[PDB]
């Protein structure tokens, strides 16, 4: 707008030769050079006029604006294995899977959030079943061969096939063999749309298919399934194992079932892999930053992505006579004593502040936070990157697991990344201030009262606020009329029941408008 | 005045000697003399550095804290304690975003005394699907403020009386009760 | 005259076969690009970026015994199998310079003891001292600190050979793929300078005071006063002169013999000795008699005089440049087979 | 030293997160060269003069007379349409038998002055 100018160029400072003091009549190559090597004033003056970008971040805190913190992306990492032998903790928490490394800088690398365990799950009991035929305490339908009737050779809704699962580990992959004696017309495996199940403690839960030998068993197939959580079969018999269910859905016009289903002869269950979600994260060690100047207010930058939030993840080690001095990160400086060791870190960028000095009145130089002595080496022991948009990895891209700690191999995710969001820059937040600083938030006049309801419920066709007139109780309160949307039929007539609004819709309006109401005003909603 | 003079024993991010040419750096008196001039420019460079802290109310000196209070609706009249001022200026901008609401009156008195209040008012929120259903709410306006202070010196009532005067939206009567 | 030799780990490509490359794209087609953090990929890139159209690379390690005597930081002579260790370079007779980039990546990763890495460098020196033409470039422990490298040279290694060059401070090179500064030894980059020299000013000029282009920053900057306790003892240095970029300072070989201190003289002689023996190939032919000994003297003289023509010799006139003697005096009648001896001279040192 | 900019590669591909790949730096100049030399001075009617006119020197006798005209054909085209590059010689050679002509252009972006040779990676 009307900004003062604070520039007086460098040459004008040498202008004050002032040869009017005794005898100093000399020229450039004299050792009067101190007249010039104090040109730093030109560097100083140029620093005054510039208003730093970091300054904007200070007064977004002053006017109650919160900066945007960056997030990360969560995927569905799926393991694989070919030697199912026992059970143990094969995945320490934070096991890192990685994408392919090529000319695109550095590959994005994930990190598991839990601990994954493999279990060589065996079977329980195979039982004959058809629609309307419960188990009725039957277990040995295939314990000694002789086959078991598959849906009585007639698959209809309500049918199921009964096989136990020794453990039903929540995050593993099961490989079921389906040896069926072929009878009748052969069919494509995709043609019968059968649905799996697990009988979770909360009830029946779905499952997906990743192999051809699951239904339409023209040849003895090998079902592969990823276990959807932990479960136990309905124990009526002699096997407390997990549950499987080859429930058949309705007969589709293009996907019909067939009579005379093949009869199961032999079967066995194996574990091949396990699936666990992961967050975009990494752990960097030994990132030296350089040497400290021993002056207050030092700022250091890390040449990597924003540090992921969590436990203090920026461990600063400082060289000292006794060895390495570790700095614990703290929130905003506040009351930090000179004796204490404290630092400030930025979540959304690599800028790391330090102890800022301040010359108060009388020049006490009240310093908040300690300062490393000159010449000390500073290195980052621990550093947890991972946040940012560059985690929206394409489907089935991650293919290598880091450090190959167990005997695992072939770790490939199945579903694309959820998608993280990059944190806002200072420049971006410079545009947010004029808008979000004056978004009403008071509900004073009629226009705001009708407008605020629309923001809470964007789906309302008509809203209007009318004050309760005199001779009416409620302390001069106001009434709000709400018209829910509705299509008035192709017949041109609208039912009265469509005009009433839903209870949740009315509650949602009331809950939001209760906070922003002015003191001592009552509101009620409902159709006129 | 403020006596914002030079400070002994402070370094500079731009040593005068470090800008000197080579060979010139070999001298003894010149190295010590030119380092002496650092004593005059020592705090200016500290000032130009770490300027953000010189603008954060939680850290900035007392003088600017009141001055920064001018940027917003701080209303720092009568506060002669530095720590009391520290919270007021930083939290002032968040108050005006909800000034006049139930939380705003409660928080402001909470800010000025450190304890949460007990307030009852002639208002509320309600909803009913009955067409043209009557709306409840006290028939007459009334605002009440109650404070559970541990040490009720007989001056907080006027302070509560003065403070709540601005919080109330010039609409309804009020009364002040202090433990 | 300028072609270089490199020994290090690099993913894929032929193992222990000294292939020939002439361009950076030729390299990447064989042994990847910067993958795995191997130092050979960076070192070659600095060499290619710093001039030098020829380069020989001996891949020994592999992507992952990642590092050992022969596998990894190769040190074995390979029993002269022409396919293993430094013996692969034996059947070349073209390489004029050798370097060991990966030799000390093991030191940083802890897979090789300091006393173990001393021997392999010495083994490399024995290789240069054998072929008699190539020159090896040696690199010091990382983060060695100025006051401690002087101790290291005179106590740990103490090579004292006329075919070794040492360059103390490492280089914070710039990787164009990621734009991230990384620390690398200067073995590859310095070799680039030696390639520019011959192709821009001849072998005469000592390879120094040239921009180490490809560099960004230097760890452990050295001041001039500290350098004068380093340069005379036989250690070069790299310094950041204000306004002139990064330059190589010092051209002293790793030898204590006062007559072979300077680098260019050794660089000159290897070029000089290899020039004539390529020329005067009268061997297992032309009857040894009083006639041939006169023929040799004229043939050598007709070359050195031409060498004085391009400078690089002293005397104001050819007669005061060299001094040849291949008469009957040097060949006694007893020397029936071990005959045909001769002497020669050349000198033009540097500052 | 000279600014190089950024633009999509010749063989365009999805990339790491989807969308479209994007490459800059020393690699980008190579892609622009691949486009310029491969296409004939046609097939792009709105811009006729673009595209190196190399087909007029097919089926010439194997002489340095035709090997010299191609040496000059590249120079004008490699300079007119790609100004962010400085060209360092071309090399016509019959590297296989004596019935083919290979061109080995050596280039170096201005100021950076690191020599490279275009390779045509298939």
């Amino acid at each position: 707008r009307r900004f003062q100018q604070f520039v007086d160029d460098a040459k004008r400072y040498i202008q004050q030769r002032a040869p009017e003091w005794t005898d100093h009549n000399v020229s450039d190559p004299g050792v009067t050079l101190v007249e010039t090597v104090a040109h730093m004033a030109d560097q100083i003056v140029y620093r005054l006029n510039r208003v730093p970008d970091k300054n904007h971040l200070a007064f977004l805190d002053l006017v109650g604006i919160t900066l945007f913190p960056p997030s990360a992306a969560r995927t569905d990492v799926t393991f694989w294995l070919s030697a199912p032998q026992e059970d143990a903790i094969l995945v320490p928490v934070g096991t890192e899977v990685a994408t392919l490394r090529t000319e695109r800088d550095e590959a994005v690398v994930f990190a598991t959030e839990q601990d994954l365990r493999i279990v060589p799950c065996t079977m329980g009991r195979l039982v004959t079943q058809v629609s309307g035929e419960a188990v009725s305490d039957r277990t040995t339908d295939l314990a000694e061969s002789k086959d078991v009737l598959c849906f009585a050779e007639a698959p209809n809704p309500g049918d199921c096939m009964l096989i136990g699962l020794s453990a039903a580990v929540p995050d593993c992959a099961l490989a079921l063999e389906l040896d069926s004696r072929v009878d009748g017309v052969g069919v494509d495996p995709r043609q019968p749309p059968l649905v799996w199940e697990a009988w979770t403690e909360d009830g029946w839960q779905s499952c997906e298919v990743d192999r051809d030998g699951t239904g339409g068993l023209n040849r003895p197939g090998d079902v592969v399934l990823h276990i959807p959580g932990g479960h136990v079969l309905s124990r009526n018999g002699g096997h407390e194992a997990g549950w499987i269910r080859c429930r058949v859905t309705e007969p589709l016009s293009g996907q019909p079932f067939y009579t005379t289903s093949p009869t199961i002869r032999s079967a066995e269950a194996y574990t091949i892999g396990g699936t666990t979600g992961s967050i975009h994260a990494e752990t960097v060690l030994d990132e030296p930053l350089g040497e400290s100047t021993g002056l207050p207010g030092q700022r250091l930058r890390l040449e990597h992505a924003p540090v992921v939030a969590g436990e203090p993840s920026v461990l600063l080690q400082t060289a000292a006579d006794d060895g390495w001095q570790d700095w614990q990160v703290v929130p905003h400086f506040s009351g930090s004593h000179p004796d204490d060791h404290h630092i400030t870190v930025d979540a959304t960028t690599g800028e790391i502040a330090f102890g800022p000095a301040v010359r108060e009145a009388d020049g006490t130089l009240r310093q908040y936070g300690a300062v490393p002595p000159k010449g000390a080496v500073i290195r980052a022991r621990r550093y947890r990157t991972g946040g940012g948009r560059a985690g929206n990895v394409a489907r089935g891209a991650v293919q290598v697991l880091r450090t190959s700690i167990p005997y695992v191999s072939e770790v490939v995710n199945r579903e694309a990344a959820l998608g993280g969001v990059d944190g806002e820059t200072i420049e971006e937040a410079k545009l947010r201030a004029p808008i979000t600083l004056r978004a009403q938030e008071r509900a004073v006049t009629l226009r705001d009262y009708e407008e605020l309801a629309r923001r809470a419920a964007p789906e309302t066709a008509r809203i209007t606020c009318l004050e309760g007139a005199e001779n009416e109780y409620g302390a001069h309160a106001v009434r709000v009329l709400v018209v829910p949307q509705a299509v008035p039929d192709p017949g041109g007539r609208l039912r009265f029941e469509q005009l009433v609004p839903g209870d949740a819709l009315l509650n949602r309006i009331t809950r939001h408008l209760d906070e922003r109401r002015l003191i001592g005003t009552r509101l009620a909603v409902g159709p006129p | 005045a403020s006596q914002r003079g030079s400070v002994d024993g402070l370094g500079s991010s731009l040593p005068i000697a470090s800008m000197l040419p080579a060979v010139f750096a070999d001298d003894d008196l010149a190295l010590r003399f030119v380092a002496g001039l650092d004593d005059v420019l020592a705090p200016i460079l500290n000032v130009l550095d770490c300027l953000d802290t010189y603008f954060d109310p939680a850290l900035t000196p007392a003088d600017f804290a009141q001055w920064l209070g001018t940027w917003v609706g701080a209303e720092t009249d009568g506060t002669e304690a530095e720590p009391m001022l520290r919270a007021a200026v930083a939290a002032a901008a968040r108050l005006h975003r909800v000034r006049g609401t139930l939380q705003g009156l409660s928080e402001t008195v909470r800010l000025a005394f450190g304890v949460a209040p007990e307030i009852t008012e002639s208002g509320g929120a309600t909803w009913n699907a009955r067409p043209l259903g009557p709306f409840p709410g006290r028939p007459r306006p009334q605002l009440h403020v109650a404070l559970r202070l541990p040490e009720p010196r007989p001056v907080d009532v006027h302070r509560l009386d003065a403070l709540v005067a601005a919080a109330r939206p010039a609409h309804m009567p009020y009364t002040v009760e202090v433990t | 005259t300028s072609v270089a030799a490199f020994v290090g780990l690099a993913p894929t490509g032929p193992l222990n076969e000294p292939t020939l490359v002439t361009n950076w794209t030729q390299y990447v087609a064989a042994f990847g690009d910067f993958t795995g953090g191997y130092y050979l990929a960076h070192s070659v890139y600095g060499f290619f970026n710093n001039g030098g159209s020829a380069a020989y690379v001996v891949r020994v390690g592999g992507s992952a015994q990642a590092e050992s005597a022969h596998p990894g930081p190769a040190q074995y002579l390979g029993d002269s199998s022409d396919r293993t260790g430094f013996g692969g370079l034996e059947a070349i007779d073209e390489i004029s310079m050798v370097a060991v980039p990966d030799l000390m990546a093991a030191y940083q990763r802890g897979a090789i003891d300091l006393e173990a890495v001393k021997a392999v460098q010495l083994g490399l020196i024995a290789h240069c001292e054998l072929m008699g033409d190539r020159v090896a470039i040696i690199d010091p422990p990382p983060n060695q600190n100025a006051r401690q490298i002087r101790v290291w040279r005179q106590e740990t290694a103490g090579y004292d050979s006329k075919y070794a060059a040492l360059y103390y401070p490492w280089i914070k090179s710039f990787d164009p793929a990621t734009g991230q500064s990384r620390l690398v030894p200067p073995s590859g980059h310095v070799a680039g300078i030696w390639a520019r020299n011959d192709s821009e000013r001849g072998v005469h000029k000592a390879p120094a005071n040239e921009v180490v282009r490809g560099a960004v920053d230097l760890e452990l900057q050295i001041t001039r006063g500290e350098q004068d306790l380093l340069n005379p003892i036989g250690v070069n240095c790299i310094r950041s002169f204000p306004g002139r970029g990064i330059r190589v300072w010092g051209a002293r070989t790793l030898s204590s013999d006062p007559a072979w201190r300077y680098l260019n003289i050794r660089r000159y002689f290897n070029y000089l000795e290899e020039s004539i023996l390529i020329g005067t190939q009268w061997v297992v032919f032309e009857p040894n008699d009083h006639n041939l000994w006169a023929r040799i003297r004229r043939n050598v003289s007709a070359f050195l005089v031409n060498e004085w023509r391009n400078g690089a010799l002293f005397g104001q006139s050819p007669d005061q440049a060299y001094y040849v003697k291949c008469d009957e005096e040097t060949n006694p009648p007893e020397s029936v087979d071990l005959g045909r001896v001769v002497c020669e001279i050349g000198i033009a040192p540097v500052k | 030293e000279q600014f190089v900019g950024s633009g999509w590669s010749f063989p365009l591909r999805i990339g790491p997160t989807g969308g479209i790949a994007l490459v800059s730096g020393e690699q980008e100049v190579e892609e622009a060269m691949r486009l310029i030399l491969a296409t004939a001075p046609g097939e792009r009617p709105m811009r006729p003069e673009f595209g190196c006119a190399i087909h007029d020197l097919v089926f010439a006798p194997v002489n340095e007379q035709t090997a010299g005209r191609i040496q000059h054909e590249v120079y004008v085209t490699l300079d007119r349409w790609e100004p962010r590059i400085e060209v360092h010689d071309v090399d016509v050679t019959t590297g296989e038998e004596q019935n083919v002509l290979f061109i080995d252009v050596r280039y170096s972006i201005r100021g950076t002055n690191n020599p490279r040779s275009l390779v045509f990676p298939f």
